[PDB]
RNA sequence: GACGGAAGGGCACCACCAGGAGUGGAGCCUGCGGCUUAAUUUGACUCAACACGGGGAAACUCACCAGGUCCAGACACAAUAAGGAUUGACAGAUUGAGAGCUCUUUCUUGAUUUUGUGGGUGGUGGUGCAUGGCCGUUCUUAGUUGGUGGAGUGAUUUGUCUGCUUAAUUGCGAUAACGAACGAGACCUUAACCUACUAAAUAGGGUUGCUGGCACUUGCCGGUUGACUCUUCUUAGAGGGACUAUCGGUUUCAAGCCGAUGGAAGUUUGAGGCAAUAACAGGUCUGUGAUGCCCUUAGACGUUCUGGGCCGCACGCGCGCUACACUGACGGAGCCAGCGAGUACAACCUUGGCCGAGAGGUCUGGGUAAUCUUGUGAAACUCCGUCGUGCUGGGGAUAGAGCAUUGUAAUUAUUGCUCUUCAACGAGGAAUUCCUAGUAAGCGCAAGUCAUCAGCUUGCGUUGAUUACGUCCCUGCCCUUUGUACACACC
């Protein structure tokens, strides 16, 4: 629950970019992939997040699932003040 | 103006086997239609992957035990041909379940 | 964040976990599988692994 | 203990009142006209069948048999 | 990228069933039954079969790119590489997945346990399966356990004709006084089935003899 | 219905014949006891527990114990609100200790929190009689319904049976039943046959180049990826193939069974896989982010480190292994499988060559695999010599010593080989286990385990018989008939 509060912005901007996290079921481990954050600190924030709604959470087979609901990207948007028409994956970046 | 043979190997490994025996079969058709020198669809020992366990979840019964087996079917097709004519071979050539790769280069 | 929580863990019943309940209790590792057998017993027709003799 | 079972008896008695023509003694010819005429999603059990009726065949010609 | 083959097959495999049990999971209130993976160069098809297509879809690219993007997370692979497709399965009925999925919503929410038994049998027989059965094992009113067997039609127990022909469906019902188990074995009809072999075979059926009239003078007929 | 210390039928090498091979004996290794312990964590107890929990635990494991460490007390509400909420902090004390664990000092640290109150999550904590799931067991026995009919006021019953067969409720026949279904069968995978098809410098075999070795003449035997063609063997693919076939009698010349002929194959062709109806208060909440409830919860049953322990011994029982000799023993020497499985983001299977008596190391590889380890040149077996029925050269058990190797960590030898010590045991009492053909037994190999370990399991070959080919006498079940004051059903 101590989160030196850079990895913890740095773990929302993550969440920001992609609209999608995936957590290992793995407390002790040193690093997450992708975030240089461990992964226990990552797990804690998006429970977090969970127990005030926000995100929708998965355990299946040793991985977490974090999927962002609006009211999420709301809050989320308030943290980084990026305004509006922006990332998660609400919408199609173009044609794909 | 090219025609360079380079000869070509097609893998194709799967286990249900009467998928993999009719893209074979249709691999085949196309070389014909393409009109190459090509060695057939040749069969390797088909692979089977046993794993036998303890039936029981918690070993208080009988000793019952189960080989849950697969079955894998390695599959080598040898083409005497350049590279763009294997290309355009493998623009279709693929039905799902089956694994297609090409090795390519002798 | 304490400095001393592992032990050298680099093999063992320990460092091998389950792909699905973590478990170091019969842990098929064959061709890379790493299930409890229990569990595979379930899953294994999906796995592709049938029984035929 | 090779007792044919109630199912390929019944076949062949079905066999035997629908195509009493067309069962020629012999086996091979007989287990040919089965998988022709009746539909078997199997190869044993057609031959388990047109041997029965090849057995059949036999006895009719020694008399008249019950059913 | 790359191992022994047998060892790359077996992966795959485990995938599929990681990604099964992913769908059962999280499309939980979709309606979700089967997936069918299709894994080509480049792009990799992943097929989704499920009751409500549309909440699948979500409003255009909502919850499948969210799927989508989780599974690339699971994965390593890229974007695009990876595509994602939710479909109408045809007729539910047969399909037992379906079926467990549907009975489990009803006991949920609040309802006749035998009734939606009878209901759901019912159902599978307008579809058109040959036969089907409903097991209800669990406390269904007092503390010891009951198990509660419904059926339809026939239903082969042995046999390689379950492999081919009988749809299973096991699920776990979580509630408030204990933990219900519904299994669903249905008789898929043998001409419907279209793969394996299209009858039962322990089965024989002969069609009918056709007349011809002997003798009526031996003659000639010249072309 | 269940039951009987009732009556019959009828099965079954988890019953017995006729046999074998044995186990209990002996030494050990390993469960389970019973104790004992700091703790020797536990789950089982007739078949249906006891080399089983995939349980071959050096820590991990981990559930146990003695201790340290940590929060991974989410969110909801208040006191601090920076003049400070706060994490750290080498030196030495402190301290198992390059754990600022805490106290000293005095720099940091930046409203994440500190700590309480509502609340939750974690648990190899409990409950398997609150369960799900799976499994086991009745039983892989031959059972089990239902439709229409009959007998019944009914519950029910007949069908499903006096008999004869079958591995079989398998069938024939008798017959208020008839035709049905599930289960048995069929099916399915594999093991067998294809000198007919499909093809193969990843399986093979031929003819000739180059030459290697000969007999010395033409001919042998080779090696060599040279070239070429074939596909018997190898491999799979597609099919086919056996249906008790062909007669011989037997039995109402039914169902079928036995004998000969042919045939690759005549025990359901062998082996399974699957497996009904209902269950058992069978097993697991120690496989679970499968779980109702109760418990506990931050000086914790959550966690994590450090060490031990699950391997203790006065002794019970059950798996096994090795021995008790000349069917030997030890050297030589010959020499033969089949399943297997095996790394790139790593610490695999590892050839081949020098150094080491072993154990091994090292430089180069080849193999993300019919291609390399690999013809896995395995053992058992087969030849000659040495010793010839001595607790002996049978047997290698209690033990000391070095070198290695695994892994941070080997003492409580992990294991390995070498020299030694060289004991119990001269075919195992009462009981009883397993078996009817490539079956029994022997003999290894491989995989599962796995950093390391095999005496264990799964598998696969390799040698390879005796005696039945029956019957209910014993044991267990099964159905009928009988009786019953039992139906929570004889505990
Ligand atoms: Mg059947
Ligand atoms: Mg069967
Ligand atoms: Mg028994
Ligand atoms: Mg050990
Ligand atoms: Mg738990
Ligand atoms: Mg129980
Ligand atoms: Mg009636
Ligand atoms: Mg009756
Ligand atoms: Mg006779
Ligand atoms: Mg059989
Ligand atoms: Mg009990
Ligand atoms: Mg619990
Ligand atoms: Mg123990
Ligand atoms: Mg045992
Ligand atoms: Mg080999
Ligand atoms: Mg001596
Ligand atoms: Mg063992
Ligand atoms: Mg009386």
């Amino acid at each position: 629950m101590l989160i030196p509060k850079e990895d913890r912005k740095k773990i929302y901007q993550h969440l920001f970019q992609e609209g999608v996290l995936v957590a290992k079921k793995d407390f002790n481990q040193p690093k997450h992939e992708e975030i240089d954050t461990k992964n226990l600190f990552v797990i804690k924030a998006l429970q977090s997040l969970t127990s005030k709604g926000f995100v929708k959470t998965q355990f299946s087979w040793q991985y977490y699932y974090y999927t962002l609901t609006e009211e999420g990207v709301v809050y989320l948007r308030e943290y980084l003040n990026l305004p509006e028409h922006i990332f998660p994956a609400t919408y199609l970046a173009g044609q794909s | 103006q090219e025609v360079v043979i380079h000869k070509i190997r097609i893998n194709l490994t799967s286990t249900k086997v009467k998928q993999l025996e009719n893209v074979s079969a249709n691999i085949i058709k196309n070389a014909e239609t393409f009109k190459l020198v090509k060695k057939g669809p040749v069969r390797l020992p088909t692979k089977v992957l046993k794993i036998s366990t303890r039936k029981t979840p918690n070993g208080e019964g009988s000793k019952t035990w189960d080989t849950y087996e697969m079955r894998i079917h390695k599959r080598y097709i040898d083409l005497e041909a350049p590279a763009h004519i294997v290309k355009r071979i493998t623009q279709i050539t693929i039905e799902p379940g089956v694994d297609v790769e090409v090795i390519i280069a002798a | 964040e304490n400095v001393w929580y592992s032990h050298p863990r680099k093999f063992g019943k320990g460092s091998r976990q389950c792909r699905i309940s973590g478990s170091h209790s019969g842990l098929i590792r064959k061709y890379g599988l790493n299930i409890d057998r229990q569990s595979f017993r379930e899953k294994a027709n999906d796995i592709g692994f049938y029984k035929y003799r | 203990g090779r007792v044919r079972t109630k199912t390929v008896k019944r076949a062949s008695k079905a066999l035997i009142e629908k195509y009493y023509p067309k069962l020629t003694m012999d086996f091979q010819t007989n287990k040919r006209l089965c998988d022709e005429i009746a539909t078997i999603q199997s190869k044993r059990l057609r031959n388990k069948i047109a041997g029965y009726t090849t057995h059949l065949m036999k006895r009719i010609q020694k008399g008249p048999v019950r059913g | 990228a790359i191992i022994s083959k047998k060892r790359k097959l077996v992966a795959d495999g485990v995938f599929y069933a990681e990604l099964n049990e992913f769908f059962t999971r999280e499309l939980a209130e979709e309606g979700y039954s089967g997936v069918e993976v299709r894994v080509t160069p480049t792009k990799t098809e992943i097929i989704i079969r499920a009751t409500k297509v549309q909440d699948v879809v979500g409003e255009n690219g909502r919850r499948i790119n969210e799927l989508t993007l989780l599974i690339e997370k699971r994965f390593k692979y890229k974007r695009g590489t990876i595509a994602l497709y939710a479909e109408r399965v045809h007729d539910r009925g047969l399909s037992a997945v379906a079926q467990a999925e549907s009975m489990k919503f009803k006991l949920l929410n609040g309802l006749a346990i035998r009734r939606a038994a009878y209901g759901v049998v019912r159902y599978v027989m307008e579809s058109g399966a040959k036969g089907c059965e409903v097991v209800i094992s669990g406390k269904l009113r007092a503390a010891r356990a009951k198990s509660m067997k419904f059926a339809d039609g026939f239903l082969i127990h042995s046999g390689q004709p379950v492999n081919d022909f009988i749809e299973t469906a096991t699920r776990h019902v979580l509630l408030r006084q204990g933990v219900l188990g519904i299994k669903v074995k249905i008789m898929k009809d043998p001409s419907r089935n279209t793969s394996g072999p299209k009858a039962l075979p322990d089965a024989v059926t002969i069609i009918e003899p056709k007349e011809e009239e002997p003798v009526l003078e031996p003659s000639v007929k010249d072309y």
